[PDB]
Parts: structure tokens; sequence; C-alpha cells
RNA sequence: CUCGA
């Protein structure tokens, strides 16, 4: 029913939630997580 | 006549229709819905008959 | 070429237009001024800066012509090639144009047969929609919302496929099939019975046709490949102060090249969704904000707050290239300056300053001296120019004799407004204009300024000299009234030269010749006015070509002696024998063009300007304040209004009148007071009282110096004399209603203070009406020219046998508009004869002329069939028999002129000037038509039917009067029946509507219930009442389904006979059927039962065929009527016919006026309520020669009564243009109910039904257009998209593969070429018939 | 925008 574009915008990134102090190192231990498992199964190939 | 038409029957319920009247298109919260009629008619810098 | 397409443009169709894929948003560089590699104006793509140079330096000279550098890439070439070479973007993702997308209708979900508010759900990343489904539980394009998806993905797995964006309508317009929906809808049309849905199953199934037609394909909708203008169409230049200055495309180009970088490195960063589809988004706005601004959010601004124009704002209005730039220029060889008067000139001269013909015609200057050998080369000639040296200015006159030059003053009104004259050399700096062509210009010499255009080649010469030199233009092509007619100052010196004195100074004598009589007023011994006898010798040649003398002494003044020295030689002696005001000049020069030619008409009409000059020096006319001379019977008419005011204001100020009858008193008193002064001025200015030969006291006309200006026509009329003696009528303030006390003081007595301030009311308000009269009047005109664009002359006689009948107009009073002009110049139609009734005195087809019409005029003949534009048989282009008489020359029209841009210009000029009882007038007999009717009781005639018009009819034959009668009025006489002028033949009621009772017999009031079906009211003042009903709303609700019919009966109960017929007669009951004579009453005929009560725009509204507000309707076949359903607001009618089929019904609302009632008959095309009628109704129930007779005379009601002549020609050919598309109800050939041309439809006919199958029928039926939707729905598109709604015409006739083929004269004017009428009209068939 | 026809 619109048709500003920031509204759309604002519209669409309003549904997620703020962070709290330990939500961002709990995403930073998922991603040191998620390339630990490249690092240590890279370790079965030649290269 | 007026007052059967009217869809409204609250205070929360009435600041949100003037919300979605002025502002389309946006999600209404009841802290952005009372300052925008606070902000429209009775604010010092915002309404003026001088 | 001869024939220009269009239609959709492919991906790889704007790939064969590119020259190399834009990558970079860098316009030049900032320290030198060069273009940068791969960006909006790069050497490599669009060509090289300078001429035969590479980007470089490597390469230059000419030597290398087509060579490509190594180190630039640049290809040798010109600078001209950058305004030839496109590039394009390869867009990162597709995106929707927005003209097939936001247009009305929608264009894109008129082919997926989908709403746009669904669509555009979808464009923006808000709902997916479904593709396909696998399983059938999700249908093709059902829109999914986002949390949906969720559940839908989950319960099925992948075997739906939902996308979203504008590959999701991508995805969807190409996995549609044309060919099953094609045949679908092509079974269902003809399966279904309705007419709501068939006027849009036929626009889908037309579509879907002219997709498959033009050979598209409907991916090419959404843009994939976005191509660029070249550019040296939007250029980046230095100005002078070392500021650049750009157009506005290189910001929104930029925008367009930086969010698709921006796309293509989002997606390889391998960004989350919630930024690509922000991307996207923003891609597709930047998108739509590049092809068109302002329509699909809010406008993009640049740094100036101002909305950036853009592709389509450069094509469209009042600066696009269409309307400014390509139907007119700006032109060389051209000029400006003041006009002034000279009156030493002849007709086809005009001054020219010499320091402006040393400029226009200075290649010619270069040309001549470079013949003569007086300079060796023309940078040698131009220094004797700059020297204005002895030998130019005798060059100069040779170079400009017999060279013709042009002269436009604006606004170029109407066809007069550009004319050629010869030129001449003066001194000085202003255009000196002949004093007689001021009447066509409407230039007055108050800083006016007309400009001066050259023509150039040796045909342009010679189209001023024989077809726009002043002196071929003495006849206006408005009507055949001459147009040179003399203005105020000759013929104030014609009025003052012709009249005649009592005494004065040497009446009585004889002369012998008028050479003897200028020699008498020159010596002073005989005076200008005089009564003389003189000897003359005039000349008539009824003889045929030769030329008789006769000689008579004539009883005459001397003036009118020493003007007969001018008239040319065939002219009669009754010509200047008058008094000789403005009409009768005008009249004289009209009798000499008709009689003599066009050669001595321009001597003569220079001669007259040569002599009212002079004889107007010699007597001096000067105002002084002597001239307005005050009745002395003034003070005496304005206290006794004064006095009767008071009598009025004391009854109101006790109570014996109310207001509003005090305010309607004293403005009768006030108006009456008005007139009692105004005769008595002009009593007393137009009589004088000289001294007769002996001692006598004998009156004349005046010689007052402000009479003689307004009796002669020439400046002011007796209303602008009223406001200088007489008092100021009635001022009105500004609200409509008139003040009360007027303005009792004029002009030389000198206004009040109030009454002046109440004077600028006025004032005002008609000096503010012509400020925006003349917007509206300038706007018809450009709507009219654009409709009968392409109307010319084409053949010279088809046999049509068929055209309007011409009847003079006969309302209310007197003749208005006799037939001896309304028919005049038109050929005839079908060989009218003699009142006796054999005897045929004018053939088949002739030209009805002057010598044939008085001729008519003798007899007693009123009504001449002739042929007219509306009924000619030809295609694309009227005959020259069907048109009539070139009113300009005065012959039959040539093949080859364009009629509709005279047309046009002949409506559109003069529309900013535009702003009971029946008594007979005079002795005649009575006709009336269409009519039943039967005695009264008293011995004297009753009318029972509607369509009756009483017309007299004089002694011979013509119709005088013609009255209209309605229905159920009491006539006093009989038909055909010697009156009296002023008698009253009929009686009838003006409020009331009664239902007189035809047969003579017994009544009863049957079939009525009091309380249920009618009610009850009785006479409380005189008790001869009866048993009555109530209206439609206030009545019981209970009984509106029985209808109380009262069943009249003798006094057994028989059913008693209408007369003539077996069916018994009844009188039923509508609302308000109050009855009066009470029950069981014996009554005859004409005995009552019951007395039932009840500008410019104009112009504008009958072109545009808009249908009015409350419209009067029509029935639509014939038969008996009666009330069907019940009113739920609006109750049916059905017409059943008699001897055809019934079950037609209608809805009729508000039930003010029925004349019809529910037991009567009528017709096709009738009244059944009244008011104005719709144009359209006209056409479809009656006939095409209905509509075109409807039309001219009504729009014939506004300029005549405004007094502006306006041949009626002129309007039949926009009504012939108007109704020109003509659907097909039937088929056999085409298609069942689309919209074709009547031309079209007609060649078919021409062609299938006659020898290729039998009558397979491609039976029509015509429609009338607006002249604003006439133009929109033409074969060439090019005379469509230049008038209005670029945007629509361009779309519409971009998806259905629409071929242009150059047929007008609006699409040759933008092509550059050579117009389809005038002289290009000959060598136009040369092309056309080797082709 | 102000002015002229
Ligand atoms: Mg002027
Ligand atoms: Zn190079
Ligand atoms: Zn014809």
């Amino acid at each position: 029913r619109t048709t500003d574009p920031v509204r759309m915008y604002m519209r669409e990134m309003g549904t997620v939630e703020l962070l709290t102090r330990e939500g961002e190192i709990d995403i930073a231990k998922r991603i040191e997580d998620g390339i630990n498992q490249v690092q240590c199964s890279v370790a079965e190939y030649p290269e | 006549e007026t007052l059967r038409v009217d869809p409204t029957n609250d205070r929360l319920s009435a600041l949100v229709e003037i919300y979605r009247m002025m502002r389309p298109g946006e999600p209404p919260t009841r802290e952005a819905a009372e300052s925008l009629f606070e902000n429209l008619f009775f604010s010092e810098d915002r309404y003026d008959l001088s | 070429f001869d024939a220009i397409k269009i239609a959709l443009a492919s991906p790889d169709m704007i790939r064969s237009w590119s020259f190399g894929e834009v990558k970079k948003p860098e316009t030049i560089n900032y320290r030198t001024f060069k273009p940068e590699r791969d960006g909006l104006f790069c050497a490599r793509i669009f060509g090289p800066v300078k001429d035969y140079e590479c980007l470089c330096g490597k390469y230059k000279r000419l030597k290398h012509r087509g060579v490509i550098c190594e180190k630039c890439g640049v290809e040798v070439t010109q600078t001209k090639v950058r305004r030839e070479r496109m590039g394009h973007i390869e867009l990162a993702s597709p995106t929707a144009h927005i003209w097939f997308l936001k247009s009305l209708p929608s264009r894109i979900g008129l082919l997926l047969d989908m709403p746009l508010r669904d669509i555009e759900r979808v464009l923006y990343f808000e709902s997916y929609v479904v593709i396909e489904g696998g399983m059938t539980n999700l249908e093709r394009q059902q829109i999914l919302t986002e949390e949906q998806y969720l559940d839908a993905l989950e319960e099925f797995g992948d075997e739906f496929d939902a996308k979203m964006g504008a590959e999701a309508i991508q995805a969807l317009l190409k996995s549609m099939d044309l060919e099953q929906e094609c045949e679908q809808l092509r079974e269902e049309l003809n399966e279904t019975n309705s007419e709501t849905k068939r006027k849009k199953l036929t626009k889908r199934i037309k579509l879907l046709e002219a997709f498959v037609q033009s050979g598209n394909k409907p991916e090419w909708m959404i843009l994939t490949v976005l191509p660029v203008l070249p550019p040296d169409l939007r250029p980046l230049v230095p100005l002078d102060g070392g500021r650049f200055a750009t157009s506005d495309l290189n910001d929104l180009y930029r925008r367009v090249i930086n969010r698709n970088n921006r796309l293509k490195r989002l997606l390889d960063l391998a960004a989350p969704d919630i930024i690509v589809r922000n991307e996207k988004r923003m891609l597709q706005e930047a998108v739509d904000a590049l092809l068109d601004n302002g329509r699909r959010g809010r406008a993009i601004t640049g740094s100036n707050k101002r909305p950036l124009k853009s592709l389509a704002d450069m094509i469209k209005g009042k600066q696009g290239r269409f309307r400014q730039n390509l139907l007119g220029k700006r032109v060389d060889y051209s000029g400006r300056s003041v006009i002034t008067v000279g009156p030493y000139l002849r007709l086809h001269q005009c001054g020219l300053p010499k320091k402006m013909a040393l400029e226009l015609f200075k290649p010619f200057i270069y040309g001549k001296l470079e013949l003569r050998g007086l300079a060796t080369t023309i940078k040698a000639a131009k220094k004797m120019v700059e020297r204005e040296e002895a030998v130019v200015w005798d060059i100069l006159d040779e170079v400009i004799r017999e060279h013709p030059v042009l002269l436009n003053r604006a606004p170029t009104l109407h066809r007069l407004g550009i004319q050629a004259f010869e030129p001449v050399l003066i001194e000085g700096k202003a255009i000196q204009l002949h004093p007689l062509v001021c009447a066509a210009y409407n230039a007055d010499f108050d800083g006016d300024q007309m400009a001066v255009h050259v023509p150039l080649t040796l045909e342009a010469q010679l189209e001023a000299r024989a077809l726009m030199m002043s002196t071929n233009n003495i006849l206006s092509p408005a009507n055949g009234e001459p147009i040179i007619v003399p203005s105020q100052d000759v013929v104030l010196g014609l009025y003052y030269m012709t009249r005649d004195c009592v005494n004065a100074k040497g009446e009585g004598m004889v002369l012998t010749g008028p050479k003897e009589a200028e020699r008498l007023y020159r010596s002073g011994l005989a005076s200008l006015h005089a009564r003389v006898k003189v000897r003359i010798t005039e000349y008539e040649k009824d003889a045929n070509g030769e030329l008789v003398a006769k000689t008579s002494l004539k009883d005459t003044t001397v003036g009118r002696a020493i003007l007969w020295m001018i008239v040319p030689k065939g002219l009669p002696y009754s010509i200047v024998n008058q008094a000789l005001g403005k009409k009768a000049i005008s009249k004289m020069l009209n009798t000499c063009y008709r009689i003599l030619g066009l050669k001595p008409t321009v001597i003569f009409a220079d001669q007259i300007m040569y002599t009212g000059f002079a004889y107007a020096a010699r007597s001096g006319a000067s105002v002084g304040i002597d001239d307005m001379v005050i009745p002395e019977k003034k003070h005496e008419i304005i206290s006794e209004a004064e006095a009767e005011v008071a009598e009025i204001q004391e009854q109101f100020q006790s109570g014996l009148v109310t207001a509003g009858e005090r305010y309607n008193k004293v403005i009768d008193i006030w108006a009456a007071a008005n007139d009692r002064v105004s005769k008595a001025m002009m009593d007393n200015l137009q009589t004088e009282t000289v001294i007769n030969r002996d001692g006598q006291e004998e009156k004349q006309v005046s010689f007052n110096s402000i009479y003689m200006m307004a009796d002669s026509g020439a400046r002011g009329s007796a209303a602008q004399i009223r406001q200088l003696a007489g008092m100021r009528g009635l001022m009105a303030k500004p609200d409509g209603s008139i003040i009360e006390t007027p303005i009792t003081a004029n002009f030389r007595e000198g206004l009040n203070v109030l009454q002046y301030f109440i004077s600028t009311h006025g004032a005002r308000k008609g000096l503010a009406d012509t400020a925006l009269k003349t917007a509206n009047s300038g706007y018809l005109t450009r709507r009219l020219v654009d409709v009968a664009q392409d109307l010319v002359v084409t053949e010279d006689d088809c046999g049509t046998h068929e055209g309007i009948m011409m009847t003079p107009v006969i309302e209310g009073g007197d003749v208005k508009e006799p037939l001896r002009d309304r028919v005049l110049g038109r050929v005839t139609a079908e060989d009218v004869l003699k009142p006796g009734t054999a005897d045929i005195l004018v053939p088949r087809n002739t030209l009805l002329h002057e010598q044939w019409c008085d001729l008519l005029e003798e007899n007693s003949v009123d009504a001449v069939k002739v042929r007219s534009v509306v009924s000619c048989d030809t295609d694309f282009g009227v005959c020259a028999h069907c048109y009539g008489r070139d009113l300009a020359r005065g012959h039959i029209i040539n093949k080859g002129e364009a009629i509709g841009v005279i047309a046009a210009q002949s409506i559109g000029e003069p529309g900013t000037q535009l702003t009971s009882s029946i008594q007979v007038k005079n002795k005649g007999s009575i006709k009336l038509s269409n009519v039943k009717s039967v005695v009264n009781s008293s011995g004297k005639l009753v009318i029972t039917s509607r369509n009756t018009e009483l017309k007299l009819i004089d002694e011979f034959g013509r119709t005088k009067e013609s009255y209209k009668v309605p229905y159920g009025a009491v006539l006093a006489k009989g038909d055909g029946e010697q009156v009296a002028g002023g008698e009253t033949v009929a009686n009838w009621d003006p409020h009331t509507m009664p239902v007189i009772t035809e047969v003579s017999g017994f009544v009863r009031f049957t079939d009525m219930i009091d309380g249920q079906t009618i009610t009850r009211q009785t006479d409380e003042l005189t008790g001869l009442s009866s048993l009555v009903v109530l209206d439609s709303a206030e009545r019981t609700a209970g009984g509106k389904d029985l209808r109380p019919a009262l069943k009249i009966v003798d006094a057994q109960g028989n059913d008693v006979l209408i007369p003539g017929t077996d069916m018994p007669a009844q009188y039923f009951l509508p609302g308000k059927a109050i009855v009066q004579l009470e029950d069981g009453v014996q009554i005859s005929s004409g005995d009552t039962l019951a007395r039932i009560p009840q500008g410019l725009p104009r112009v504008a509204d009958l072109f545009e065929a808009r249908r009015p507000k409350e419209p009067a309707i029509l029935a639509e076949i014939s038969g008996i009527v009666s009330f069907g359903k019940e009113t739920k607001g609006k109750r049916r009618l059905v017409i059943t016919p008699v001897d055809g089929s019934d079950p037609y019904e209608e809805m009729i609302p508000k039930w003010r006026q029925l004349n019809v009632f529910e037991g009567e008959r009528v017709e096709r095309g009738d009244v059944i309520s009244d008011g104005p009628e719709a144009p359209h109704d006209i056409l479809r129930l009656r006939g095409v020669h209905a509509v075109t007779r409807y039309i001219v005379n009504e729009v014939q009601d506004v300029y005549r009564l405004q007094g502006v002549k306006i041949n009626d020609k002129h309007i039949e050919v926009i009504v012939r243009q108007m109704l020109r598309k003509a659907t097909i109800v039937n088929a056999g050939s085409s298609d069942f109910l689309e919209g074709e041309q009547v031309e079209y439809s007609r060649v078919k006919i021409a062609n299938r039904e006659l020898e290729a199958n039998g009558k397979v029928g491609a039976t029509y039926s015509r429609d009338l257009l607006g002249i604003t939707k006439a133009s929109l729905a033409t074969e060439s598109f090019i005379s469509a998209a230049s008038f209005q709604e670029t945007t629509r015409v361009l779309t519409e006739a971009a998806v259905a593969g629409k071929r242009d083929e150059l047929r007008g004269l609006k699409e040759n004017v933008i092509v550059g070429r050579l117009i389809p009428a005038g002289t290009g009209y000959a060598y136009h068939q040369d092309r056309m018939r080797r082709r």
C-alpha cells in the first residue's frame, strides 16, 4: 500500500531483533566453529 | 450517525488509524503512534498560529 | 522509404543497434577534457572527438580513412557519427518496462489476466507468485504471501516453483501459450450470451491475435538489455566561464550504471537476501526513473530541488520534440518590425525598410555582385555591403523587384492571416502596410508587430504570386462576403460625400456631366451637398458580353456625381444614389465582383480608398463637447422615476407588498424610465431644422459630428451614444443580481464617486473574461484541426443519388435564414420541379449559383435536395461535386484543395467573439401533419397526439410560421382555415398535462379501491372532487402491484371502442391522477377526465459529443408500452410491438415526466421524457441525416445570435469526420464486435460479397465519436502521437505492430515531405501510380 | 516572473 522504498526497507529490517552483549559472543563462537570444521577437515588432503 | 460508521473503539486503537492514514505501509507501535498525534498539533515548534 | 513501422524490440535487436557495452559511470577527465575509457562518452564506442583524429593523435590528416588505432581503439571517421551510434547496458537482473506496466489499461495484466494491484506485489519484493504447480492444489498465478510460502514449501517439497521479482513475471510471460488461450476464448466467446463481458473478451482476443499477427513475443516486455542514447543528443558542453553545462540524462544513466555495478558486486559477495532484494528494487526504481520519471512513486529530484526531465518528458506536452521542434520550427531569412499605415500604396504592395531588405536579401546581393564583376569573390563582396557603398542600393532595386515576400502576424487565426505582398523600398524602420488589408489581419496600429518571411526557390516564388498574393484574397473562405470591405475613415468619407442639404449654395442648377461637377466643386461655386440634375451615361451589359450605353437626366446631388467617375462601366447608377453607409459599400463591391470580374474590382477598391481619404480630409469631422447633446427632458423623467419608486418604498414600509415584489417593481419602473431617455436623446440628435429656399422650417437628418460616426457604421453603435447623452442603464454587481438604483449620470456630466466604483464590476468582469475565453477558443481550434487534417478533395464525381434536404429555419417567429443563401453554392441531388408538379426547371446536378437561385426566389419553391459531404461515397476524401462551391474563388472546388484545415480554421476563428397561446403574425393558410383529431363538445378541435406542429403556410407555399402544439390542447379552429394576424388558435393550460378522453359515451369509475390501491382527497372549497390517487413515494407501498385501471364503460358496462379499431379503451392511473368529473357522467369528445400537473461551452459540448446529465430518452422500437416489474427505485417498462419481438425492456429512473402512459402507442425515435437529447441516440435510432441536421441547426444558433455568419458547409465536414469508426454486428469477413473503419468495412463489401461469394454479410452500425477521441483512433499513429496522450498512443501502437502509411498531411510535415494537397497533390499521384 | 499585441 506504499511506494516509498525506504518504508519497505525499514519494514523489512524491522522484523529482526537487536542483539545483547553475549549474543555477539555466541554468534562469534558459531563463526569460529564453522571455520574450525574446515580447518580440521582439510588435514586429510594432499593440498 | 458518525459514531456507528466509526470503526474504532478505544484510544490506543484510534491513534493507529491516524498513523495508518498519515504514514501508510509502516507497522505501528504505541510509542510512535502517540508521538505522531502529539507532534502534529500540540508542539511548540511544529504548530503555530502566531 | 514510404512507410514507418513500429514494434517491440528484442534483445537481439538492441544488440544489433549497439556498438559496445558501457561499463563505467565516468563521463570525462578533470584535468584534460577527454572522454574516458568505457564511459558514457567513450571514444571507442561512439566515435572520435575531432574530425579524423584518434584520441592519442597517432593518426590524422584524412590519409587513414577508416583505420582503427591499435592504442586507443578509436575508429578514424568524422565527429558527425557521435549523433548516430548507440550503446547498451547489460543488466544484471531483468526489470520491467514502465510503459507496458503502468499505462492504463495495464497491458501486462491484460495479457496475464491478473490485476495490476496483484502484479505490483510481485514487482516489489512483497509476495510470491506460483509459476506452475505440479500438484494442482496451487493453481497458476495464485499469489502466496511471505509466510504461506513456508507452509507450501514443507507440505509439497519441490513439486511447485514460486518466484518473486521481475524474473517471476518474465518466466510467467515466457511460459504461456497464445494458441491455447486464443482458441479457448474464441470458443467461449460464442458460447456465452452477455454484453458486459463481450466488450472485454473481444479486446483480449484481439490483443492475443495482434501479438501473433505482428510477430512479437511477450517476453520482450521485460528489459534485459537497455540501450544508451548517443552522446551528442545529451551533450556536455563547456560554457564561456569554465563551468560545464550538461543535460540531465547523464544523471539517470549514471544511476542505472552505478546500481547495476553494485548489484554485480553484491551477487558475488554472497550477501543475505534483505540486501539483494533491496538492491534489485533499487535497480528497477532507477530504470523506470529514467524511462518515465513521475510515474512510479515520488519523482526523482536533482540538486536544484526540481524533477529531472526523463526520456518520456522529452516527447510530450508543449516542450516535446513533437509540438515544439517538429511541427513548428525557427526559420532563417526572417524579420520582425513595428507596422505603420501608409495610404499611397496599391493593394498588392507593402513598405519595407532599407536596413531590413539589405539583411534579408544578402545572398541574392552576393550573387548579383559577382555576376556583374563588381567584386571578384565573396570575401571581397561582403566588404562592399559592410561599407554600404553606392552600387549596392542600385543593385538592391534590381534584386527586390518582382520578388514577393510574406507577411505573417501572430496569432494566425484563419487562412488570411498570412499574405504575400510586392515590396517597395522606404527609408525608416517600420513596415508600411496597406490600410485595406487590416480587416483580414485584425491589426490595429498601436504597437503591433509583423513577421517578414522570404520565399527562396523558384516554385515558392510562384506560390506567392498566384496563390497568396493580396489581390487574390478579396473573398473570405468563411462566407462569400468580401474581406476588403472598407474600414472607418474611408467609409466616413464616402458617407459625407453622398448626402444632401436643403439650400446648399446653388442647388437646382443643371449640369452636363460628372466632369463639370468637379469643376464646380473645386472652384467653390457649388457645395459638395446640393440637389441638382446631371446627365449621366450608364452601361448595362445584359446583352451577352456587349455593353449598351444609355443616357438620361438624373436628379441627384453633386457628390454622387463627383463619385461616379470612379465606378466601372457595367454597374448602374442605383448603387451610388443612396446615402452610402457601411453595408452599401460592401454590397457595391460584392455586386462589382459578381458582375464584372476580379481585375476591375481591385482597381475599384483601390480608388475607393484613395477617394474616401481625400473627401474626409476636406470636411473636418471633429468631436467637441457641444456635440454630445443632453435631452432637455431628462431631469423630468428621472424626477418622475424618483417619485414612482417612493410609492413602492412606502408600500413596502407598511404591509402591502413583499420584498420580491418590490425588487421587481423597482427594476420594471427603472427600465422604462431608462428607455424614455434613450428615446429622447436619439430623437433630439437626428433632426436639424434648416431654412428652406423660402422662409420656412424644413427638417433634415442631422450633420452632428457624433451622429455621423454612428449612422454611417464607421465607429460605434446606438448603444454607445446612450452612454454619452442618456443615462447608463443598470449596472450589475458580480453576484449576478442587478443593483436597484442605476447610474443616472452619463459620461458628459461626469460620474459620482460611488457610481464610478459601481461601474468597475462590469469592466473588470468583461476584461477578465477575455483573458480566459481565448484559451478555450484557441484550444478548440487545435482540437478541430487535428481531426479534419486529412480531408482533401480527391475525385471529381461519384454517383450517389442522395443528400440532405434544405429548409429555411422557421422557429418561433420570422425566418432567420432564408433559402437564398442557405442553398447557395451546393449542387442539387434530385431534379426539383415547379409547384405545379411537372416541368423540371433545374436539372439533376447543377451548381446553384446567382442567376439560378433568384430564379428559385421568383417561384414558390421551399425545399431543394442537395448533395452533402456527410453522404459522399468515395474513400479517403470527398468528391468535388459532393462538396459544392469554393467559397474563396467562386467556382467549383479543384481536386487538390485541403478542405478540413479551412473548415477547422473557419469554425475556430470567431470563437473569441462569442461569449398557453399561439398567436399568428400575418394572414395565411394553415397546414398540419401526422395528426389524429376529433371534434370537441362545443364545436372546435382537440388534439390527441404528440408529433403535431401547427405550420402557417402563406398564400404561395412557403411556411412562414411553425408552431408546436402539445398533446391534449383544445384548438379554436379546424384544419385548413383562413386566419387573422394576432388571433389565438390554440388554448391549453401551461402548468397541467391533461389526459382528455376521446370517447363519446358514459364513464364509470372501475377497478379502484380507496386505501389500498388509490387515495381520497375532497375539494375543501367547492366539493366537486372524485376518486384520486397519490404520488409514487407518498402512496401506500402495499398496492403498487395492483394497477388502478379506470376502465371507461357505458351505463350498461360494455367496453366502448377506440375510434376506428375494435379494441376497448381504458384510461390508466399514474401518480397525481386527480380526476374531476364524477362517476356515471355522460361525456363527449373534448372532455377532460384528469389534469395531472408537472455560448462557447455549448459548442465545445456539441463537438465533443458529451452525453448530457438529464437526457431526454427515446423509445427504441415501435409498439405498445406497459410497465413490467416493480419499483426497486426504477420500475421497468416493456416495448411490446404489435408485429415484432416482444421482450425488449428498459429501466426508467426519476419519475418526473412520462410523456407516454401505460396504454399509449409510440414509434422509434420519439419523446418519452423531455429535455435535451444526446447526439448518440439520434444516430442509433434515427438516421445519419438526423445527426448532421441536428448539429448544423444547433451550432448555428450560437454563431447566429452573436452576429457571426459562418456557412453551414464547414460544419458537415467535421461531422463527417466524427462518424468515421463503425462497429460491425454480424460477421462473415473479419470478426464479431470489433470497431473497424467504415472505409475498410466498405471496401470489403466492394470486394467480398460481389464476385468472390454471395452475401456473406458485413452489416455494421455507425458510431459517433467526439473530437478528442476521433483523432486518437485513426490509422496513422504519427497523426495521433503529436496530438495528445503520447504515452498511451505509442504504447498501444507498439505491442500491436502498427504500420503507418503517411496518408494524411500532418505526417508529411514531420518527415519533411510534400503534403498531399495543393501543389503537392499533382506530384503525389506520380509517386502513388508508379508503385 | 514583469511587460507589449
Ligand atoms: Mg494592437
Ligand atoms: Zn589512436
Ligand atoms: Zn461524391
